[PDB]
């Protein structure tokens, strides 16, 4: 609400910013044009299936042992067992959950920035698609690619069994599929081994998650610095909007509220700026994540290093707050003898 | 954060300390003081400030007596050796007062009652400390205080914490301060700390009940 | 100008100098960031024109959902407009399956393709149509004992 | 409104912002300390003398009422100039420590009282700083102190060693040299007595007559209050959106009883915007929590204008509880109090929705709303039919098993051809200005 | 350095400065994320082995 920003709670500045009118709806349909980006970005990552698959009760993979990624049916929220590690290593600030004002007011607004903020007119807006729905997604795209492999991406989903897609996978690194089946135990015990160590990762060490936290920190930087620029007097005699007209006959209090007008007109302007600049940074990331999940999600990718270190076998999507988690499965060649060759 | 005259961190404060020995020089007063004592039963009473001390321009006087208070600032006479007798009340009680043979100009007065209670109940040995902040500007003086009663450090000295002096008093004096000086009784085993304020940069914070609780002095090191 | 001295009239007229010269700041600073949105759409653009017209792409979903086959570009006022062409799977039935036939005492696999029975013979075929062949050593190759 | 927003007299299917909703407050309020006596300024408005200007006297104003008009309609003293407030809002006012300073000077030297000035009256005996907040008040006062024998016992000093300090008084007496060498005792040549007098006789000419000056010093508005403007404390109220004043501290909120534990030193309380936000009454003392009143976007949801003008409204993060308290009694800033009937009213997670009714069945995402709940304009029928904006929680996709088996494939037996568009922007409009 | 670009050498300039404060900083703060982002691109281009 630039209003409410620029002239908090005062009548007579809301009649001088009218004077310069067209300038706050520039603002307003800006930061409109990045919230409707946001949900558009998440579309185009998760909404890549116009089904959703579930997985049978039957939970038998080769040996293979999904049960950490698929979704938990005890958990109130469907997420899996690694997803409900992500969304606490990342910790948000306002998921745009409605404030009853009871809980803005009393002992929580000595201390919470967020009501603060609020009561500047500044107001985070929830997204389209709510977490237990991004998990919906992501199980849709986990139970396809285990149940599947790739043929739900190009078409509709045909069954094959899992020991036969991973044959599949190994003739795409050129690897004969009999080194599948002839090592199909060590190449299970391999892969739940595998994700025991993003467990046991996820669970010990903080500094994993920055990519998103660092996200959450920029808005919140940067909410946290408009709401500080108040602060500023701009060379009026006051920073507080009151203590001007309390003070001033409406010939020069004029001259004092036009400085205050212009210095936080300007915030905002940085604001918006600064805004539209990360939006285009998160863009492009959306875009990148998008590309992912069609091509290392409902595909093997033959692109070097594109879907992690090593020849790109499988990889599976979780969900995070703000974004999303590749588990990338890939081949690495590991003991090598010479030979003499022709 | 806040820039006002502050006193920096782990600064070179003076320290004076009586017993036969006593100790009333006139200290210099540049951009303001902190002063403490750490005391007990009343051995310091008040301070002077001016800039002649001799009645030819006016200077201030704080005391606190027997059952009160005056402040006081006038064309004085100060005696030059200024001191109350009472040898912790022995035989004798108050009598003498030593501080003025006269008081010409006089341009504000005050009076109250007895300054600065003591801790309640007592404890073995148990002193307490008497911490003040004095500041002249633009005709006003301004006097902060705190008073903590804290288990006292025996070779060591002005002990290690923080706490945050309230602010008392505002006397509108109108005059220049460059020296001042701390009038004592008649042995004691009194120590007083003398410390120089600075303009410099301060980050404070608050607690969730308001109480400044911790700070950073900006200027002290990098990592400051 | 027609209303004041040159004294004051200089305050007037510097208002309106500061706010339309903001207004072109903000024009051009917004012009920029929508510039640079739509170079990333015209490398997007460029990569497709290379990888889906010049080349068939075997990158998913990046020519069109369904397997690529070819792309004509269209050109449109200020685009281009892709029409990709994509074989895509219609009619599935479901087939019996085993990653391995064993006949004496050696294991054989598809050279190409995938086992399937129709539930009393067993045929290879490739694995994104459907043309049933007879298992034979020129359809398979031999890996190890059946165990 | 939405059509006033965008400017058009056709809107298209869509949620559009317009202007935040906002509660306007239902009374006013003042408050200050309940000093009930006139303060004394006569005391000094018409008294025997005031000071000679090189010792300048200083009176303290406190725990009374002022009210400059009766004084100006009594006192023959017709002048005024303000500097850290317009004079018209004294009487509304209210301040902390207040200061009278009191001398007399000719009429010509007036202009040296203002803040920021020179000459040796300023530089040698009184000062006021660049932020001085206050007035400067003279009168002339020949008819009552000029005599045509002079009334000498008026004195300022014309000598002084450097410029005196902002409101600093000095009434030092020994001599003053302009000669380098020391002229000790009582003169010399070159070497001065430092004070002078004015030839203060009613046959004089403009300027040169006696003046006497008052100046007032008052700090205001952020420390406790001890002398207020002639307005009168109202009640007190809570819970309610009132125009509040405090102490002169004008704003629009809600109060409320706090738990913040102002010390005895305090008044107010400040949020990390610079913004009072908290305040203890000057009458009853106790600290009253202060925040805007009830206030927030207002989005609305819309099939096409030419498919119909029946329209749904989100109060974006407002409790539903919230809407029928807003009832139009009093003023609120959207007019159209229509919508607060409701019966339709849903609680989305994203605000208050009302005029689209929920549903329990999903649908493709038409228009969206937030939090998983979506609008769309359809004939709700499921059970005479009519068009309605409904809302429901979006479908993903359509419900799908797969017959995942430990040895069963599927085969395509046959291919579709398809043929799909995509459309991508190359370029923009190249544009010169 | 926006002391020494706007107020260069002078001191009461600079104590001019200080009333809009924050706007300074939010430039220095803004000019370090670049100068970072530098060197993770030369990171992310040759740093592949
Ligand atoms: C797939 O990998 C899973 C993770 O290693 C593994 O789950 C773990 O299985 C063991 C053995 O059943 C459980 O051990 C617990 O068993 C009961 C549970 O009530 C307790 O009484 C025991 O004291 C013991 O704690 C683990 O709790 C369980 N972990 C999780 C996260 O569920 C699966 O068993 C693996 N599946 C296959 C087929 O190997
Ligand atoms: C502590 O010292 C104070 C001064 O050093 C002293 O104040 C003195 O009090 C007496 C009695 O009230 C005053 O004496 C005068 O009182 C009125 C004045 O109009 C007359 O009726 C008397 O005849 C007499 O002139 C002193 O003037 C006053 N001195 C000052 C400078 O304030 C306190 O009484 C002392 N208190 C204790 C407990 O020792
Ligand atoms: C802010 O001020 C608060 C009010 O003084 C203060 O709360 C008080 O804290 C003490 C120490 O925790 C409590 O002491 C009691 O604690 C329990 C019972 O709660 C007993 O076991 C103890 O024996 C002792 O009696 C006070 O009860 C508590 N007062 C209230 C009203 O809750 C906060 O501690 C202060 N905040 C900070 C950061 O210091
Ligand atoms: C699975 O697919 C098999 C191959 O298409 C099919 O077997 C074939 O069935 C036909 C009859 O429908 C046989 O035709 C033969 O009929 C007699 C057999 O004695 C001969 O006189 C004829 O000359 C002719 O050979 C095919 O020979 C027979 N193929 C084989 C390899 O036996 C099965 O019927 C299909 N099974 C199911 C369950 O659908
Ligand atoms: C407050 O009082 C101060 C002392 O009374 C006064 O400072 C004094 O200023 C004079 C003139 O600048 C100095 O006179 C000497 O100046 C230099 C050496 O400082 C010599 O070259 C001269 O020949 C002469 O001796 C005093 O030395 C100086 N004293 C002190 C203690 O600073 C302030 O100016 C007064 N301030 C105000 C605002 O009134
Ligand atoms: C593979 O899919 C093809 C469709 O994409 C399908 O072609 C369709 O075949 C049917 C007959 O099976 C045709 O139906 C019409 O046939 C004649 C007129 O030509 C009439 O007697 C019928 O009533 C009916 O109208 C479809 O017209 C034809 N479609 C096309 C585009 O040719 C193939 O038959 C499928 N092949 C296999 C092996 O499954
Ligand atoms: C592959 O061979 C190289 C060196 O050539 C070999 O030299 C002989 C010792 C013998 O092994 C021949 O058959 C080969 O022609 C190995 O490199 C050496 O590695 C050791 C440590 O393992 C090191 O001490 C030597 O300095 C290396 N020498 C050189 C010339 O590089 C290499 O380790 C062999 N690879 C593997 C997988 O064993
Ligand atoms: C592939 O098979 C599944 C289920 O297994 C089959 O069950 C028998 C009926 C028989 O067909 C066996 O040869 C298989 O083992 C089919 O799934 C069923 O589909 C129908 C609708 O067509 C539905 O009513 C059932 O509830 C489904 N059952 C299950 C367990 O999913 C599937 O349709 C078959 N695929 C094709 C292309 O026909
Ligand atoms: C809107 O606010 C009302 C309060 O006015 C909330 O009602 C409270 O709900 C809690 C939890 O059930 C109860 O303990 C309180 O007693 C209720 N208070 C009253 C006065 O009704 C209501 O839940 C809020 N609605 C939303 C969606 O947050
Ligand atoms: C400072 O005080 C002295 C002494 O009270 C004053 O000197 C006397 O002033 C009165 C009134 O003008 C004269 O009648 C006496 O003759 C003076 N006595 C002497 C010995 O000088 C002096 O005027 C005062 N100064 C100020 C600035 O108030
Ligand atoms: C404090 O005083 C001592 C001399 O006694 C000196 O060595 C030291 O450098 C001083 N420190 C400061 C910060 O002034
Ligand atoms: C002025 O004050 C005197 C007392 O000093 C009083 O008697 C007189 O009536 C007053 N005159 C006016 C004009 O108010
Ligand atoms: C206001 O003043 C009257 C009398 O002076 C007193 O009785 C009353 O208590 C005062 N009001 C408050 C709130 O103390
Ligand atoms: C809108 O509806 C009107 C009829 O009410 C019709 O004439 C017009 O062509 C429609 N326009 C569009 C773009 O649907
Ligand atoms: C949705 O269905 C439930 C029963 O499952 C019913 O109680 C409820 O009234 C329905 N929702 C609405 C909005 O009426
Ligand atoms: C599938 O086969 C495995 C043996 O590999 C067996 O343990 C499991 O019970 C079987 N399940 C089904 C549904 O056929």
């Amino acid at each position: 609400d630039c209003t409410m920003y620029i002239c908090g709670d005062s009548t007579e500045c809301s009649n001088l910013l009218l004077q310069y009118g067209s300038f706050c709806t520039q603002l307003k349909r800006a930061l409109t044009g990045i919230a409707v980006e946001q949900d558009k970005n998440t579309q185009e990552v998760f909404a890549q299936v116009k089904q959703i698959y579930k997985t049978p009760p039957i939970k038998y993979f080769g040996g293979f042992n999904f049960s950490q990624i698929l979704p938990d049916p005890s958990k109130p929220s469907k997420r899996s067992f690694i997803e409900d590690l992500l969304f606490n290593k990342v910790t948000l600030a306002d998921a745009g959950f409605i404030k009853q004002y009871g809980d803005c007011l009393g002992d929580i607004a000595a201390r919470d920035l967020i009501c603060a903020q609020k009561f500047k007119g500044l107001t985070v807006l929830p997204p389209l698609l709510t977490d237990e729905m991004i998990a919906q997604y992501t199980s849709a795209l986990l139970a396809g690619t285990i149940t599947s492999g790739w043929t739900f991406g190009a078409g509709a989903a045909l069954q094959i069994p899992f020991a036969m897609q991973m044959a599949y996978r190994f003739n795409g690194i050129g690897v004969t599929q009999n080194v599948l089946y002839e090592n199909q135990k060590l190449i299970a015990n391999q892969f739940n081994s595998a994700i025991g160590k993003i467990q046991d990762s996820l669970s010990s060490t903080a500094s994993a998650l920055g990519k998103l936290q660092d996200v959450v920190n920029h808005n919140a930087q940067a909410l946290n610095t408009l709401v500080k620029q108040l602060s500023s007097k701009f060379g009026a005699i006051s920073s507080v909007l009151n203590d001007i007209f309390s003070r001033l006959d409406k010939v020069e209090a004029e001259v004092q509220i036009d400085r205050l007008i212009t210095g936080r007109l300007q915030s905002l302007q940085t604001y918006v700026t600064q805004q539209l600049i990360r939006a285009a940074e998160i863009r492009a990331s959306a875009n990148l994540a998008a590309t992912k999940m069609s091509e290392c999600v409902l595909g093997q990718s033959k692109r070097v290093d594109f879907c992690g270190k090593g020849y790109h076998l499988m990889s599976f999507p979780q969900s995070a707050p703000h974004g999303v988690v590749f588990l990338h499965v890939t081949y690495v060649p590991a003991q090598e003898k010479n030979f003499t060759t022709a | 954060s806040t820039q006002d005259l502050f006193l920096p961190f782990f600064s070179n404060v003076t320290w004076f300390h009586v017993i036969k020995r006593f100790d009333n020089p006139v200290l210099p007063f540049n951009d303001g003081v902190y002063f403490a004592s750490i005391e007990k039963s009343n051995i310091i009473r008040g301070w002077i400030f001016g800039t002649t001390l001799d009645s030819k321009t006016q200077s201030l006087l704080i005391v606190n007596n027997a059952t009160n208070v005056v402040i006081k600032v006038c064309e004085f006479q100060f005696c030059n050796d200024p001191f109350f007798d009472h040898k912790n009340n022995k035989s004798w009680m108050e009598s003498e007062f030593r501080v003025y043979s006269s008081a010409n100009n006089c341009t504000f007065e005050y009076v109250s009652q007895p300054f600065l209670m003591d801790l309640e109940g007592k404890q073995g040995n148990f002193k307490n400390l008497r911490e003040f902040v004095f500041k002249n500007i633009d005709g006003y003086f301004k006097i902060y205080s705190k008073h903590t009663p804290i288990i006292v450090r025996e070779p060591e000295d002005l002990p290690q914490g923080f706490s945050a002096l309230e602010p008392l008093v505002d006397l509108p004096i109108g005059i220049n301060i460059t020296r001042f000086q701390t009038l004592l009784a008649l042995a004691g085993a009194a120590a007083y700390y003398v410390g120089y304020l600075q303009p410099r940069t301060f980050l404070l914070k608050y607690n969730e009940n308001g109480t400044i609780t911790d700070a950073v002095d900006c200027a002290l090191d990098p990592l400051s | 100008f027609s209303r004041l001295d040159k004294v004051e009239a200089e305050v007037q007229i510097d208002r309106l100098i500061t706010g339309r010269l903001q207004s072109l700041q903000t024009y051009v600073t917004q012009q920029l960031i929508r510039a640079a949105e739509i170079r990333a759409s015209a490398n997007l653009a460029a990569t497709k024109m290379s990888e889906c017209v010049l080349g068939q792409s075997k990158r998913v979903d990046f020519c069109g959902k369904g397997y690529h086959l070819m792309s004509f570009p269209q050109s449109a006022p200020h685009g281009v407009v892709f029409l990709h062409v994509t074989y895509v799977p219609a009619q599935e039935k479901n087939f019996t399956t085993a990653p391995a036939i064993c006949h004496d005492g050696k294991a054989h696999f598809p050279r190409e393709g995938v086992f399937v029975s129709n539930g009393t013979h067993w045929f290879v075929t490739q694995r994104n149509f459907y043309e049933p062949q007879i298992i034979t050593t020129d359809n398979t190759f031999v890996s190890g004992n059946c165990d | 409104e939405t059509k006033c927003t965008l400017k058009s007299f056709t809107v298209e299917k869509g949620i559009y912002q317009t202007s935040n909703f906002r509660v306007q407050p239902t009374e006013s309020i003042v408050r200050f300390p309940n000093i009930t006596n006139l303060c004394p300024f006569d005391e000094v408005f018409n008294a025997t003398r005031f000071a000679s200007v090189y010792a300048w006297n200083r009176k303290r104003i406190s725990n009374c009422v002022a009210d400059y008009s009766v004084l100006y309609n009594l006192a023959p003293f017709f002048t005024f100039k303000c500097y850290g407030v317009s004079p018209t809002k004294l009487n509304d006012l209210c301040f902390t420590n207040v200061y009278a300073d009191s001398f007399v000077i000719r009429g010509d030297e007036v202009r040296q009282i203002a803040p920021g000035q020179t000459g040796n009256i300023a530089d040698y005996n009184y000062k006021l700083p660049d932020d001085f907040t206050g007035c400067v008040i003279a009168w002339n006062s020949n008819k009552l102190d000029s005599k045509v024998s002079g009334n000498y016992n008026y004195l300022y000093r014309l000598f002084r060693k450097s410029n005196l300090k902002p409101f600093e008084r000095d009434i030092s007496t020994e001599i003053y040299q302009a000669g380098n060498k020391p002229c000790n005792g009582v003169a010399g040549f070159n070497c001065y007595f430092p004070l002078r007098s004015y030839s203060f006789r009613p046959t004089y000419g403009v300027g040169h007559q006696p003046y006497r000056v008052v100046v007032l010093s008052f700090e205001l508005l952020h420390a406790p209050a001890t002398v207020c403007g002639p307005k009168k404390s109202t009640n007190l109220v809570k819970n309610k959106c009132v125009n509040f004043n405090f102490n002169g501290l004008k704003g629009t909120g809600v109060l409320t009883e706090s738990n913040k534990k102002f010390l005895p030193f305090q008044q107010f309380g400040r949020d990390i915007a610079d913004t009072t936000d908290a305040v203890r009454d000057p009458q009853t003392l106790e600290i009253l929590d202060i925040t805007p009143c009830s206030f927030g976007g207002v989005s609305v949801i819309t099939p096409g204008t030419n498919t119909s003008n029946q329209v749904a409204v989100l109060y974006q993060g407002v409790n539903c509880t919230e809407v029928p308290v807003a009832i139009h009694a009093d003023q609120l800033t959207p007019t159209w109090r229509v919508y607060s009937t409701g019966s339709n009213v849903f609680q989305t997670r994203a605000g208050c929705l009302i005029g689209a009714e929920y549903v329990n069945n999903s649908y493709e995402c038409d228009i969206p709303i937030g939090a998983g709940i979506c609008a769309s304009y359809q004939t709700q029928t499921k059970s005479v039919a009519s068009q309605s904006i409904i809302a429901y929680t979006m479908s993903l996709g359509a419900e799908n098993s797969v017959a995942y088996s430990n040895n069963s494939i599927a085969i395509p037996t046959n291919f579709t051809i398809s043929v799909t568009t995509e459309i991508l922007p190359v370029s923009m409009t190249k544009t010169s200005v």
